[PDB]
């Protein structure tokens, strides 16, 4: 980038003297001065004087391989013997230069060298290289010794090349979005899907997908897997499919393993691999009715596993979505998905040889009041779907009024108020807090606070939806404790027990407190859903419910909503708090309420307080 | 002037951190003026010079060292306590643990030689003297008033240090302290110094766990200390040890898991039990194999405190075992051994029965259930295609050659006994096949089916017990693989492949007929060494770490060993090297090695047998021994090593670095594997990782010195360094690289020599099963060392191993402790004296011969220990399948 002074109109002005010619030609050319933007040497200079400036200790991270078997693993060759061996045809001689040699400078010189030309020769060099990987893979005498195994060539060059095809450049780009397509499309083929190297092929997209730095690259191993499926149920004969290390039941065997896993980044990967290939697999029926109940189990597993996460890495996201796509791949074919065949079995679930959807219904049915949000808002969203199309067709009013009144009434309140299936946890066992054993911490509180959310959307939502109707439930035939946890929550929790009087960090407060502020709205919008739905049976809220607590709860969520815990950095619950406010006060307007309400709200907002305010200088 | 100031003292701490004392001295120098101008420099300052002192007092022997660390108290009960050392409680807390240090380094100077006190001043002595407090002594009260002194101002820095990282150090050099002075009583014979030393133990217990309750290693490793102080004080410190392990968080133990279970049946179980069932609430699948192991011999002797222990136990098992899952999988890995060796090793252990007078049918019923159990009665708890194969053609060689069992074999007969044994194992040794596929060898795990309702089982090796477990991201068993490889090495283990749920391949080795706790404390001191090379700064700089594996013992005869990837053995590895000519030379030539060895012992002896040995060893001088195994040695191609180094590096650089971590390994294994001296060493006990180049030891089952004691030919080297090791450091020698990883590995074992000589109490305290059997084949015949060691003492014979293993880490000749295992263990052989004539040297032509019996220095150890390991006097005289020459 040696850009020295060409043939200007200064060189040559300045050739004849030093006069005011010149002078002129400086105070335009010098003194343009506008702008101009920072070049990549710039940057280099920076980024010299960057670790400069860390230090000394902190400096020696750019040169990491500080553990010693990182060390000792960067030292061995790529194979052992020489794969690759090349013949330099010069006219008379042809010597022998083997190119695995170049192949770990090529692939790190093509992935990270911000020098555009050395990037794009390191691009095409490493192209040509593995063309001529997959030529010398296939040579003519046998498959033992006179093919060369490159498994071990292939097993390090294949993860390069899926970076590289999501490379941001241009070029590299469209030099290996082909490549890597290509790749699986041969790999896939009838004369190389036993190998090893297609197992290789496949680890690396699994490993591609569980990256947790590159989201470009997830994106891509999707349709990588995507289109490794149908190029591997197209290309070879449907016999040989069942009988493969990477065949389908295989496949999603580890999509399962990936999908249950504790790390969030395997279980992220697993939900784009099935965002990515729900198509193949709901066009292909022996395959779609053995494993969509399996695959809709492991997958609402999962999204109740996202609960515990950071709410940065999307997990919910993806597998709210993954869902959604099982959901109506259901839908689509639910006139054979309420047979009663021997499908392969969900975990968890006790032990059958017949697989309706019927059963399904009752799990999701079991699993509506859990702890974990999102899992427990698409159980009932998915059992709300799948009720009405059943034999019979009936609407759930009917169906749960019949189950209902087959099992007892205290079924479906051991369902809504006890948390969970696999546990007897919930409401039911700690109505009130007063006892968690232990000295109070803090996952304890938002674990009960969070099940008081649980047993309260179950409520609200199957009371506001019409299928079960408010008086039988609430009123004490089965013993409940929802309306004591309620009561509790409102006494002691609700107006301003931080973190000070819950105990009977401040960055602990926040996670508190919206945790606190989403059940005070859930509170009121339970309440109105028990105003508008029931105007008969508003005499069971009395003692606990609609009192002097609920009516300081409104008129504070009302006036001055931080000092509940509202945060205003929020605008979905901060835009939201004025519907659940008015849609509160207009329910408790055709009750005999309104008069407590009116004096609530006439201790608060007066005409001395408006007097008062402006008064002051504004 | 501030900050130019703060900028030199941190360069000083720097160059004292790299041992640069004469370049901190000078830096030091200069900063003296300065430090006057101010208190916080002064305090500064001062420190600095006493740690820089303490530094430098190292390397220094006496009258040398305690000069350096005189100058040091004369300005430290000085100045600067007017309002600044009264503000700060940190310069408080560095100023008495500083001065703490100061005495103690006097105290220890005057201790080892106290002959060096007015050996170098009188001026300075009179100083020792009038800084003690105590008058008019010669040795006798200066240096127990300087130790009152220390644990004066380390106690003062505790109760300053108690307003983490700095509160650890004080605690742990104060139980440091405290537990030196302790153990300097066990070999003086006095009361008025356990008098003044018996306020100590509290002091260190106590301290130790609260510092080990803030997250600290260096009070994890100690923590047998912890559990052997209780034996020797337990009335003062046994209810304070309950009381402080129960705040100390839940999984600082799981390392320690297999001292606790088993000494769960003492009479000092009660500060373990809190941890021990909430390891088992927490954690119940960490403390269930050693549970499972533990429980098979407990002895609780009924007083009124032993039904607690027995009640706690049992309530144990009840919290463990869950629906008999794990159970399970014990009996249905014990299906998968030959049992013509389960044969074979019930023959032998009836034999022993036998063997002794006044032997009852009180305990041979205990013998024959289990046999009939396992090889008789066909409706058995499980089996499968190759047990009902066994037992429907020699089950009824059973019922009518031995008959009933405690009915009819009740007769002495050992001649008779024998007859009928060796009469069926002749037609049993000529029926076994290699059993194929899972199928036909245990059919539970071959359709294992996780999905039972919810019985979930780890794969055992697990929990390491450095950090909080964190049980969700181990990996659990779903399912088995069909197949399974049998390999022969005269004993038959089976290589299984655990498949995990997160759909990978987990290879096990599974080993029924042995004992395996004695691998598994192996690996436990194999980890404790290098968690103290970790801390040792020469060892930290090289990197000095042993390879080590999991090994979980499950009952006696049954155990899994982990079997480490993408490696080979030493011997594959040299194998593989070789070209076409090499290995069929070798291989296949009457000139070749393996050959020549047997025809030169048939023509130093003229026998054909193991008889030959002995007969070789006292019929054959130096000189004809020393130059056949020349030209034995001179035979074998010469650089295999390199070879092989050279075809699996890319470059000069990579070449290098292989060669130097392959060094540096092997070397720390040799003085690793000698500390606690383990034999059978050949080339199919050593395996190299092809990835990183760095070598693994494997199979300690001559783990204390035995390959000496209890084998018909005695192995008298130390370690393996033979040929084709020191061709590969060449143009230059074993003296070099080799030697210094020896010196630097050594010196930080001698550190402190109190780590691995507490960790080896569990050998004493739960004996396995080999050892026990050791300790009757060594009580058989007697020699000179009965009339010598108490045998009615204790069990007597770990603690013997124990004496061997502290004895040649305090110093001392490595030709002295072969000689004294050849004099234990082969007392009345025909060629014992020509055993120790060899074993110990030839007094001009070695250097282990000139050197004292003990009292022997760091370097001069290792000078003498690598002349045995490549000696070709003793090299031309070992057991051919050991192959001395490679
Ligand atoms: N920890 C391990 N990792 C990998 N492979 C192992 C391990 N231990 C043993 N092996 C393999 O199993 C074989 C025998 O192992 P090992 O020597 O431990 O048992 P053994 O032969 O019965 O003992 P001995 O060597 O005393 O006869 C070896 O050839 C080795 O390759």
């Amino acid at each position: 980038t040696k850009n020295n002074w060409e043939v200007s109109a200064l060189s040559r002005a300045a050739q004849k003297g030093f006069n005011k010619v010149v002078l002129k030609h400086l105070k335009k050319t010098k003194n343009l001065s506008s702008n101009e933007a920072i070049s990549l040497e710039e940057i280099r200079i920076r980024v010299v004087q960057m670790l400069g400036s860390l230090g000394g200790q902190i400096n020696k991270n750019l040169l990491t391989v500080t553990s010693s078997d990182e060390m000792m693993k960067s030292y061995v060759a790529w194979d052992r013997e020489k794969r690759l061996s090349f013949a330099v045809p010069f006219r008379e001689m042809k010597p022998v230069i083997f190119l695995d040699v170049f192949l770990p400078r090529v692939t790190e010189l093509a992935l990270t060298a911000s020098d555009r030309q050395t990037k794009v020769a390191a691009c095409e060099l490493l192209h040509s290289m593995v063309m001529f990987m997959l030529g010398k893979a296939t040579q003519m005498p046998e498959g033992g010794q006179g093919a060369p195994p490159m498994y071990q060539l292939y097993k390090r060059t294949f993860p390069v090349l899926l970076r590289l095809a999501c490379d941001v450049d241009q070029v590299t780009r469209q030099l290996y979005e082909p490549l890597v397509m290509q790749l699986i499309h041969w790999f896939t083929n009838n004369k190389k899907f036993e190998s090893q190297d297609t197992v290789a092929l496949l680890e690396a997209i699994l490993d591609g997908i569980v990256d947790p730095v590159d989201s470009t690259l997830r994106d891509f191993c999707g349709r990588c897997i995507r289109e490794f499926l149908k190029w591997s149920i197209k290309q070879i004969t449907p016999q040989q499919q069942e009988k493969s290390p990477v065949n389908t039941k295989s496949l999603f065997k580890r999509l399962y393993s990936l999908a249950l896993h504790p790390n969030a980044f395997k279980r992220l990967g697993a939900s784009l691999a099935f965002n990515n290939i729900y198509r193949e697999f709901r066009e292909e029926e022996s395959l779609v009715e053995q494993f969509v109940f399996e695959a809709l189990v492991i997958y609402m597993e999962s999204l109740a596993l996202a609960h515990a996460d950071e709410k940065s890495l999307g997990t919910i996201q993806q597998c709210c979505d993954a869902i959604d796509h099982l959901c109506r791949i259901i839908e689509k074919k639910h006139v054979s998905l309420n047979k009663a065949k021997k499908r392969r079995l969900p975990r968890g679930f006790p032990p059958s040889a017949s697989l309706c959807l019927l059963d399904l219904v009752k799990w999701l049915l079991a699993h509506c009041g859990r702890p974990q949000t999102e899992c427990r808002h698409k159980s009932i969203e998915l059992f709300y779907k799948f009720v009405p199309l059943l034999p019979g067709n009936r609407s759930p009013n009917l169906w749960l009024k019949d189950v209902l009144k087959e099992e007892g009434v205290s079924f479906l309140i051991n369902t809504f108020e006890g948390g969970g299936c696999g546990q007897p946890s919930g409401i039911l066992a700690q109505p009130t807090l007063l006892y968690l054993r232990g000295p109070f911490s803090l996952q304890a509180t938002l674990c009960w606070l969070d099940l008081l959310l649980a047993a309260l959307e179950c409520y609200n939502t199957f009371i506001g939806e019409r299928t079960v109707g408010a008086l039988q439930v609430l009123g004490t035939e089965a013993q409940s404790s929802l309306l004591k946890a309620v009561a509790f929550f409102l006494e002691s929790i609700a107006m301003h027990d931080i973190i000070a009087a819950e105990k009977c960090s401040p960055q602990e407060g926040e996670r508190y407190n919206y945790s606190k502020c989403t059940v005070v709205v859930r509170i009121m919008e339970f309440t109105t859903t028990l105003l508008n739905t029931s105007p008969e049976g508003w005499k069971l809220l009395k003692k606990d419910l609609c009192n002097t607590h609920l009516m300081r709860v409104l008129v504070q969520t009302l006036c001055e909503p931080a000092s509940i815990g509202f945060n205003i950095g929020d605008v979905q619950v901060m835009a939201h708090l004025p519907d659940v406010c008015v849609n509160l006060m207009k329910a408790l307007k055709m009750s005999p309420y309104k008069d407590i309400l009116e004096t609530h709200l006439r201790e608060k907002i007066t005409a001395q307080s408006i007097e008062e305010l402006c008064a002051v200088n504004l | 002037r501030s900050c130019k100031f703060s900028m030199k003292m941190k360069m000083i701490d720097s160059a004292r951190k790299q041992n640069n004392f004469s370049l901190a001295m000078k830096l030091l120098k200069e900063l003296h003026k300065e430090s006057k101008t101010r208190d916080d420099w002064l305090v500064s300052w001062v420190q600095s010079y006493c740690r820089l002192s303490h530094c430098r007092s190292r390397s220094q022997g006496c009258s040398e060292q305690v000069l350096t660390v005189l100058k040091t108290v004369s300005l430290l009960d000085e100045n600067n306590v007017s309002s600044y050392l009264s503000k700060n409680i940190l310069a408080f807390r560095d100023q008495n643990i500083l001065l703490g240090t100061t005495y103690r380094i006097i105290a220890n100077a005057l201790s080892s030689e106290p002959a060096c006190l007015a050996e170098i001043e009188e001026d300075k002595a009179r100083r020792i003297l009038e800084l003690s407090g105590s008058s008019s002594e010669d040795s006798e009260k200066v240096i127990a008033g300087l130790y009152q002194r220390a644990f004066q101002h380390l106690s003062e820095a505790v109760q300053a240090a108690e307003e983490a990282a700095g509160v650890i150090d004080a605690y742990m050099t104060l139980a440091d302290f405290c537990d030196q002075q302790l153990r300097k009583e066990e070999e003086n014979a006095s009361v008025i110094d356990s008098a003044e030393l018996q306020a100590y133990p509290a002091l260190v217990v106590e301290k130790m766990l609260k510092a080990l309750k803030l997250n600290s290693n260096e009070a994890r490793l100690k923590f047998p200390r912890l559990l052997q102080i209780i034996e020797r004080y337990p009335e003062e410190t046994l209810s304070l040890m309950t009381k402080e392990i129960s705040s100390v968080p839940c999984w600082q133990f799981i390392s320690w898991i297999s001292h606790m279970v088993a000494l769960l049946d003492k009479d000092q179980a009660v500060a373990v039990q809190h941890s021990v069932e909430e390891i088992t609430d927490n954690y119940p699948q960490a403390i269930v194999y050693p549970f499972i192991i533990s429980s098979e011999s407990y002895s609780f002797k009924d007083t009124s405190t032993g039904h607690k222990n027995k009640e706690f136990v049992a309530r144990i098992k009840s919290k463990l075992d869950q629906g008999g899952v794990i159970q399970d999988f014990i009996n249905a890995l014990d299906q998968l051994s030959n049992p013509e060796l389960l044969f074979k090793d019930w023959s032998n252990d009836v034999r022993a029965e036998l063997a002794k007078t006044p032997v009852n049918k009180k305990n041979i019923e205990k013998m024959y259930e289990r046999m009939y159990a396992a090889l008789g009665d066909p409706k058995a708890p499980g089996l499968g295609a190759f047990r009902r194969k066994f037992i429907q053609t020699f089950g009824k060689e059973f019922d009518k050659h031995f008959g009933k069992g405690g009915s009819k074999l009740l007769r002495m007969k050992l001649s008779d006994f024998n007859d009928i044994t060796n009469m069926l194992l002749l037609k049993m040794n000529k029926d076994s096949k290699p059993p194929g596929n899972l199928k036909e060898c245990s059919p539970w795990m071959s359709d294992f089916k996780v999905e039972f309702l919810r019985n979930e089982l780890e794969i055992p090796g697990q929990y390491d017990g450095r950090g909080k477990p964190l049980p969700e991201y181990h990996v659990r068993i779903a399912g088995f693989d069909e197949r399974v490889t049998v390999m022969a090495s005269l004993r038959r283990p089976k290589r299984i492949i655990i498949r995990g749920h997160d759909e990978r391949e987990h290879p096990f080795l599974v080993k029924g007929g042995e004992d395996l706790r004695q691998d598994q404390r192996v690996e436990q001191l194999f980890q404790v060494m290098n968690g103290i090379l970790a801390q040792d700064s020469a060892c930290s700089q090289r990197a000095l770490q042993l390879r080590t594996y999991s090994v979980v013992p499950m009952t006696s005869r049954l155990g899994l060993i982990e079997w480490l990837e993408n490696t080979v053995t030493l011997k594959d590895l040299l194998l593989n090297t070789m070209s076409q000519e090499e290995k069929a030379a070798y291989l296949s030539d009457p000139r070749a090695p393996p050959c020549e060895y047997k025809d030169w012992l048939t023509k130093m002896s003229g026998k054909h047998d193991v008889g030959a040995y002995m007969l070789m060893y006292k019929g054959a001088n130096r000189t004809e021994t020393v130059t056949s195994f020349r030209k034995r040695e001179s035979k074998v191609p010469a650089d295999l090593l390199k070879r092989a180094f050279v075809r699996m590096s890319t470059s000069p650089e990579a070449f290098l670095a292989l060669r130097s971590h392959f060094a540096s390994s092997h070397a720390l294994i040799c003085i690793s594997h000698w500390i606690l001296g383990i034999g059978d060493r050949h080339l199919n006990n050593f395996m190299v990782a092809m990835e990183t180049g760095g070598v693994i030891g494997i199979d300690f089952g001559h783990a204390f010195g035995s390959a000496t004691q209890f084998l018909p030919v005695p192995e008298l080297m130390p370690f393996r360094l033979t040929r084709q090791f020191i061709n590969l450091m060449l143009p230059m020698k074993e003296t070099g690289l080799m030697y210094s990883i020896m010196v630097h590995a050594l010196r930080a074992f001698r550190s402190d020599p109190g780590l691995l000589t507490n960790t080896m109490d569990v050998f004493v305290k739960e004996p396995s099963f080999d050892w026990k059997n050791f300790e009757q084949k060594m009580l058989k015949k007697g020699g000179s060392w009965i009339q010598e060691i108490n045998v009615a003492e204790k069990n007597w014979y770990p603690r013997q191993k124990i004496c061997y293993a502290k004895r040649k880490l305090a110093g001392a000749n490595p030709a002295v402790i072969t000689c004294d295992e050849l004099l234990l263990g082969h007392e009345k052989a025909p060629a014992f004296r020509d055993y120790v004539a060899v074993a110990r040297g030839s007094k001009d032509h070695n250097i282990r011969a000139q050197e004292p019996e003990s009292g022997l220095s760091e370097e001069t150890q290792v000078k003498c220990l690598m002349d045995q390991a490549t000696d070709p006097n003793i090299l031309g005289r070992t057991w051919e399948g050991w192959e001395p020459w490679m």
